[PDB]
C-alpha cells in the first residue's frame, strides 16, 4: 500500500506543473491587446486630422 | 486681353495652390501611418516570443 500515496500525488503534482506553463501562456493576449488598443487608439488621428 | 489673360492665369494659381496645399499638407500621411506596419511587426513578434 506505500505506493498509493506517490500514485495519488504524482497527478496532482503535474496538474500544479500544468497550471504554472498555462498562466506562463497566458500573458501573451494582455501584451497583445495592449498593442491593439493603444495602436487602435492612435489610428484615430488619421480620422480627426 | 489684359481680362481674358489674368483670368486664364489666376484661375491657373488657384487651381495648382488647391493641389499644392493638398499635396504638400497632407503628405505627411506616411510619417503619421509609420506606426501601422511599426507595431504590428512587434505584435507578430509577440506571438513566438
Amino acid at each position: 500500500v506505500s505506493e498509493s500515496y506517490r500514485r495519488r500525488r504524482q497527478e496532482w503534482e503535474l496538474q500544479y506543473k500544468q497550471a504554472e506553463w498555462e498562466v506562463n501562456s497566458v500573458e501573451q493576449q494582455i501584451n497583445l491587446q495592449n498593442m491593439q488598443i493603444k495602436a487602435a487608439n492612435k489610428r484615430l488621428e488619421q480620422v480627426e486630422a | 486681353q489684359f481680362g481674358s489673360t489674368l483670368l486664364s492665369l489666376l484661375e491657373r494659381k488657384d487651381s495648382l495652390s488647391f493641389d499644392a496645399y493638398q499635396m504638400i499638407q497632407s503628405g505627411d500621411l506616411y510619417r503619421f501611418s509609420i506606426d501601422l506596419q511599426q507595431q504590428d511587426i512587434d505584435i507578430n513578434k509577440a506571438s513566438l516570443e
